[PDB]
């Protein structure tokens, strides 16, 4: 409850990131998907065809989230090898069969995910359709239609998207979603899943017309590219450092002061420093004896109305010896000092047996 | 948050280590104000250079450049070569403040001696101060002012050839370069240690927490914790046994301040090889640097000796000094200094007969 | 026959990019000095073991070496451009790419294509910008093929020898890198080719070896020399200074 | 707080053993921090697990401790040889080494027992009351330079005489304080002078 006089480091300063920076590389090349479900014609459910596509972003939440189909049977978040999105109409109580029917046992079998999609927008043919072919057992004879249907006999485009997770790497790999770019402002950082905090901002140096990441000796990452626009942004570590409180003593005053090392106090009677920011001392152009000692050559001390000054320490008188070629200076009298000298010598002799300190009688 | 909870089922390892670690920073400042601050004020020499012959001029602190430091303490400078919570402090007495030291410590030398450092400066001519040094070394003060000319040109020349070494070769500093180098590793190494997995899934706690629920990834955080712990007690243990080791380093070169520089030592190797005169402290990065000025006995030639001559039947010793021969004459010589001189009974001392003294002469005593 | 890899063979391990430093790269690279093997374009495209990847040299003029089968696969470098295609390809016994030699264009016009016969499963296709079709160049390449991530790397240098690798340093830029993810356990070279008369193109085979391998980064992140953890103690000692 | 250096080694030896005993109230991860409690609630199948974390937590602590005292007791040992060095020199002897037995020109020192240290009452001789004076490096008396055996020649302005080097007690000089060598054309900043 009371503190001698001296610099205290209390707690650790650090900047709180106003924003974690994520910078995935431009959603570009989108997924076929798009004209998948909707494509001018589709083939019959027996002569489904394969649509399976390879490092495409597929845009399932847009999909999901369409609010235009009529069973998601079942994303962005989870990246597969490929799609095996097939294409095809069955009629009506035929959705229900598409599942993990007489469609799952003749046109169709399903070991991903199922939609549809009501098909007599478009596909139904007024006055008769039969384009389609349907396998009534397993045999193709003809599908039928007809406009004034219910829903039961109502066709339905159902395209398959079955997902793969097969040794190879993963290539169908959903939109990820990306924040701004903000400089001079820590923020944490992760464009291609290289998290970290840092103050960004513009850089001199030049990468090559391939490369991406930056790293000092120390392996740590210094430079990144953005992904989305060729532009070389060097990552400095985010402010941080301790803070130390000048105190003259509880026995003295209870006013104090903070430094927080090693910040511009655009980070935080407000006292720039070599060694940091210094809060609540004020500058004096005066200098004394080191009182408490703030660092680079600034130490603080309570004076005389009393307050806490930081100044320049001086490091004593400035004399000048006059001296000459042929001058001396000699003493005419003496004084017996008797100075003090402390030197330890020795602790005290503590011993101490695992047994008892780790276990204790067990 | 998640590690942060579980670094706290350690207890207070940390509050240990910064205060070590704190604690070695505390002491490198008293280190260097120990060596440095040896001085109570701050004394200049005059503008006028009339030192006998002796130019200081390349250790003298040169107020052309901005820093006001020495010629010398220009070229050790140059020779001399915040990542994941690691913060350097700075040292509590800039650069300026130690070369100011210095400069105060060189000007006491030159215009009082070693009387600055016993109380008051007192001035004195510095080539009667040269005749101090040599009194203090076994040869008279005459030897200083008859060769006071190729005495000042000895030192002005050997002070010439020091810019040389270490202008020349950037390897005499090592002993200042290790300790640079110890310490950027031992930091480095540090900072390396965040790499590796420690037996854990992957060394990125956002791998472990994103691909792992919190019971098996809990697990796994652990593992990186203590190799973590574990690495960052290894860096302060060595920091603990460096931080002995300089100062220990630092202790004696503030007893070097205190002995050679602020005054003669007769210690026997301590301030240089050979017999010390003057020592002058210049500012090193991390260190002090001593030009050690020293007498060095040169151009010798044999010569017949006695322990005690034969006058009257009365043996005759030396008051100071010892007795050669040029083969047909016995003279009375200084030890470390030829300068024969007619044996008289003003520099012997009569003791006892002639016939208890091994090796006793039979010349005359004037 | 067999030659020696003086200094070739070094590429960029990874994408990123260092300044003034010396990186170790425990990496799979091709070993100083090395007895590589030198087959002749005598006609010379035999199937060769595609352990740890595989090291390719191509002094190559009218585009000789066209394309190369791993696994079925293909990067099939033809004259348009490059053309990598993974597929079921029914691959020939003697897959090549076959050229007319000036048959009357005064210019070796690629017209034909026996690297395969058919595709049956087609699982990815890259094409490629086109390229000058032209030796005054050591046109290198160096194909990985790691956790199914398949990798190449490859750069177009000046040099000007005639049969034996030069003595001199560059760096393999990467230009492809694909998920194929299938199991290559053999290769074979495709070359430039029923009679004919095989361009003069010295195209060597090099067996890369995992090996701590010492690169030095310039000022401007290109590497500008390198060492090895192996060739002699020399090296070894450079190593492990870091210099 | 002169006994500053005495009153941290107690500081720093009382802190030491405080963290220890605290680190006996710390988990290391496992269910209690009290080795009874893990005994008396769970079977020894899974107690092992248990104990052995808190025997890990234990021992890296006393471990830690003991190289911090092995540390903390190598500066202890080289502070009692300075003070066993003091001791033999400083008490037991005049020393001329410099600043080693307190500032000034030391003439003796006594030793007085500290707890767990010692305490040194340096005596030395500081001058005091210094005056200015034209000094010589030798007087030409006779076409022969004198030297003073073991002085400095001062002037009073009018007058040269012979302090001793650090006490103003001027002398006549004379052919007793003073010796002869050469002549007065060598020597730079002779003057003419008289010698008895
Ligand atoms: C050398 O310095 C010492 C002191 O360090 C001088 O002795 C001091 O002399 C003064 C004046 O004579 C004394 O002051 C007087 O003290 C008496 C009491 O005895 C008082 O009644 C007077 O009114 C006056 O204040 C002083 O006490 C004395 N100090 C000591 C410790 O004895 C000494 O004179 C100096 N010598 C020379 C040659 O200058
Ligand atoms: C004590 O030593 C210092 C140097 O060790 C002397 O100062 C140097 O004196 C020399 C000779 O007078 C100077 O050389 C001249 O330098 C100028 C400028 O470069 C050049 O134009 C002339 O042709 C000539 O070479 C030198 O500059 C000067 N300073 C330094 C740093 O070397 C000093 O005079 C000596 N004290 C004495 C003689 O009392
Ligand atoms: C060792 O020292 C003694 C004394 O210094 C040497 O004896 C001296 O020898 C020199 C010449 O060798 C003599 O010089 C002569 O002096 C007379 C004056 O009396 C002068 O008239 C002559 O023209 C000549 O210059 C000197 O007198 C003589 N001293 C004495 C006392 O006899 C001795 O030679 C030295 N031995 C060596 C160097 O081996
Ligand atoms: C520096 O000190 C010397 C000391 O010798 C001064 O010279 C001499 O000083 C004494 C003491 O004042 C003089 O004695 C005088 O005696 C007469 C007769 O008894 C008396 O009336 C005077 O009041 C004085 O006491 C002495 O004559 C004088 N000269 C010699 C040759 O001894 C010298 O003056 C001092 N100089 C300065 C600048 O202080
Ligand atoms: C030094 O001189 C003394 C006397 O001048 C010598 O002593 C004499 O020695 C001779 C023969 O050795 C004797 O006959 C005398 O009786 C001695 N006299 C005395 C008084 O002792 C001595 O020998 C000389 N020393 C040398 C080395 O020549
Ligand atoms: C010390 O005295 C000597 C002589 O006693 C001085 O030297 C003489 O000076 C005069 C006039 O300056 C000359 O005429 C003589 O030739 C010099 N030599 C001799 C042997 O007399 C000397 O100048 C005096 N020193 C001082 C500082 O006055
Ligand atoms: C696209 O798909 C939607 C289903 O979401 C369908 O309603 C529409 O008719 C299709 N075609 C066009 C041009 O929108
Ligand atoms: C930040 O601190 C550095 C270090 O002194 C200084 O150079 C820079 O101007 C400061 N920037 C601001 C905005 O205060
Ligand atoms: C002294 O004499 C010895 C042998 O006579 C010789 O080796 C030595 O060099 C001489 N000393 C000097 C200084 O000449
Ligand atoms: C000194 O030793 C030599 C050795 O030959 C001997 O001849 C001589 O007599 C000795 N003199 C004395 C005084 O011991
Ligand atoms: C001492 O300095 C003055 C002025 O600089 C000069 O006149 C005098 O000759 C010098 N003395 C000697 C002995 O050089």
């Amino acid at each position: 409850f009371t503190v001698e006089k001296g610099i205290y480091q209390t707690s650790n300063f650090r900047v709180q990131p106003t924003e974690s920076i994520v910078r995935f590389p431009n959603i570009t090349n989108l997924c076929p998907f798009g004209e998948v479900f909707n494509a001018t014609r589709f083939a019959s459910v027996y002569a489904w065809n394969r649509k399976r596509i390879s490092n495409c972003v597929a845009d399932y939440s847009v999909l999901y989230n369409s609010a235009s189909f009529s069973t998601f049977k079942c994303l962005n978040d989870l990246c597969f090898t490929n799609v095996y999105a097939d294409s095809f109409v069955i009629r009506g109580d035929e959705v229900r069969q598409i599942a993990p029917g007489k469609i799952a046992d003749y046109n169709y079998k399903l070991p991903g995910c199922v939609i549809a999609w009501n098909s007599n927008n478009l596909d139904s043919k007024v006055g008769g359709n039969y384009n389609y072919l349907y396998r009534l057992f397993r045999p193709l004879q003809s599908y039928g239609f007809q406009p004034t249907n219910g829903v039961g006999y109502q066709p339905y485009r159902v395209v398959v998207l079955s997902f793969e997770l097969l040794h190879a790497p993963a290539t169908v790999c959903g939109p990820k979603k990306s924040t701004n770019l903000v400089k001079n402002k820590c923020v944490n950082f992760n464009f291609n899943g290289l998290t970290g905090t840092g103050v960004l901002t513009e850089s001199n140096k030049k990468f090559l017309p391939f490369q991406q990441f930056g790293r000092d000796i120390a392996d740590t990452t210094d430079a990144v590219r953005d992904p989305q626009t060729l532009e070389i942004l060097d990552i400095t570590p985010c402010s941080f450092g301790g803070v130390s409180v000048i105190t003259p003593g509880t026995n003295t005053s209870n006013q104090v002061a903070v430094l927080y090392q090693g910040v511009n106090c655009t980070e935080v009677n407000v006292f720039q420093t070599r060694a940091g920011c210094l809060i609540g001392a004020e500058h004096v152009n005066n200098s004394y004896e080191c009182d408490i000692p703030i660092g680079a050559g600034i130490c603080a001390s309570y004076q005389t109305s009393q307050s806490i000054i930081a100044y320049t320490m001086s490091l004593g008188a400035e004399n000048s010896v006059a001296y000459s070629n042929n001058s001396i200076a000699i003493p005419t009298n003496f004084t017996i000092s008797v100075t003090t000298e402390i030197l330890p010598v020795s602790m005290t002799k503590t011993s101490v047996d695992c047994t008892m300190y780790i276990c204790g009688d067990s | 948050t998640e590690c942060s909870n579980l670094l706290l089922q350690y207890g207070s390892f940390c509050t240990q280590l910064n205060r070590a670690l704190t604690g070695i920073a505390v002491e490198q400042d008293k280190n260097t104000q120990e060596v440095f601050a040896q001085v109570k004020q701050i004394y200049k020499t005059p503008p006028i250079k009339d030192f006998g012959g002796f130019n200081f001029s390349q250790i003298l602190p040169d107020p052309s450049k901005p820093s006001k430091r020495s010629f010398i303490e220009d070229l050790l400078f140059n020779k001399v070569t915040k990542f994941n919570g690691l913060t350097v402090l700075p040292p509590l007495l800039t650069d300026e403040m130690i070369a100011q030291y210095t400069s105060a410590l060189l000007a006491g030398t030159i215009t009082s001696g070693w009387t600055f450092g016993a109380g008051a400066a007192l001035q004195i001519p510095f080539a009667m101060q040269m005749a101090y040094r040599f009194n203090g070394i076994g040869v008279t003060q005459n030897v200083l002012y008859e060769n006071q000319k190729l005495i000042a040109n000895q030192f002005n020349s050997a002070i010439g050839k020091i810019q040389d070494s270490l202008s020349s070769t950037a390897s005499a500093l090592g002993k200042l370069q290790d300790v640079v180098n110890q310490n950027a590793q031992a930091l480095n190494t540090l900072v390396k240690q965040l790499s590796s997995n420690f037996g854990a899934i992957s060394s990125v706690l956002n791998d472990i927490l994103s691909r792992l629920d919190p019971p098996e990834a809990e697990v796994q955080i652990d593992r990186l914790i203590t190799g973590r712990l574990q690495s960052l007690q290894t860096y302060v243990t060595q920091q603990l046994i460096r931080a002995a080791e300089i100062r220990a380093s630092a202790n004696l070169a503030a007893t070097k301040m205190s002995e050679c520089v602020l005054g003669q030592s007769k210690r026997v190797d301590f301030c240089g090889k050979g017999y010390h005169l003057m020592s002058f402290p210049q500012s090193a990065p991390h260190g002090v640097v001593f030009l050690h000025v020293t007498y060095v006995p040169a151009q010798e030639k044999n010569f017949t000796t006695a322990p005690a001559i034969c006058h009257d039947g009365k043996a005759h010793f030396p008051r100071e000094g010892v007795f050669v021969s040029n083969g047909t004459h016995w003279f009375v010589t200084q030890r470390n200094f030829y300068e024969p001189q007619i044996i008289t009974t003003d520099n012997t001392f009569v003791s006892g007969n002639c016939d208890v003294v091994i090796g006793i002469v039979n010349n005359t005593v004037y | 026959a067999y030659t020696n890899s003086f200094t070739r063979g070094v590429y960029y391990p990874d994408k990123v990019f260092r300044s003034s430093v010396l990186h170790s790269t425990q990496d799979l690279f091709l070993p100083f000095f090395s007895n590589v093997t030198w087959f002749h374009a005598r006609f010379d495209n035999p199937v060769l073991p595609f352990n740890d990847g595989v090291y390719f040299a191509s002094t190559e003029k009218s585009n000789i070496i066209r394309g190369w089968i791993f696994g079925s696969l293909l990067i099939v470098n033809n004259a348009t451009n490059v053309v990598i295609k993974v597929c079921e390809f029914q691959f020939c016994n003697d897959p090549f790419l076959g050229v007319y030699y000036h048959k009357n264009n005064k210019s070796w016009m690629e017209s034909e294509f026996r690297v395969y016969s058919s595709a049956n499963n087609c699982t990815f296709e890259y094409v490629s910008q086109p390229f000058l079709m032209d030796f005054k160049n050591l046109r290198e390449f160096v194909f990985k093929n790691i956790d199914g991530y398949f990798k190449i790397y490859s750069k177009h240098t000046p040099i000007n020898l005639v049969r034996d690798l030069p003595q001199g340093f560059s760096a393999l830029e990467p230009l492809v890198d694909l998920p194929i993810g299938i199991n290559i356990t053999r290769f074979q070279t495709l070359l430039a080719l029923s009679g004919w008369t095989a361009g003069a193109a010295a195209y060597y085979v090099g067996y890369l070896q995992p090996r701590t391998f010492l690169l030095k980064y310039n000022e401007n992140g290109t590497i500008t020399d390198a060492v090895d953890c192996a060739l002699d103690p020399l090296s070894e000692t450079k190593c492990t200074l870091k210099s």
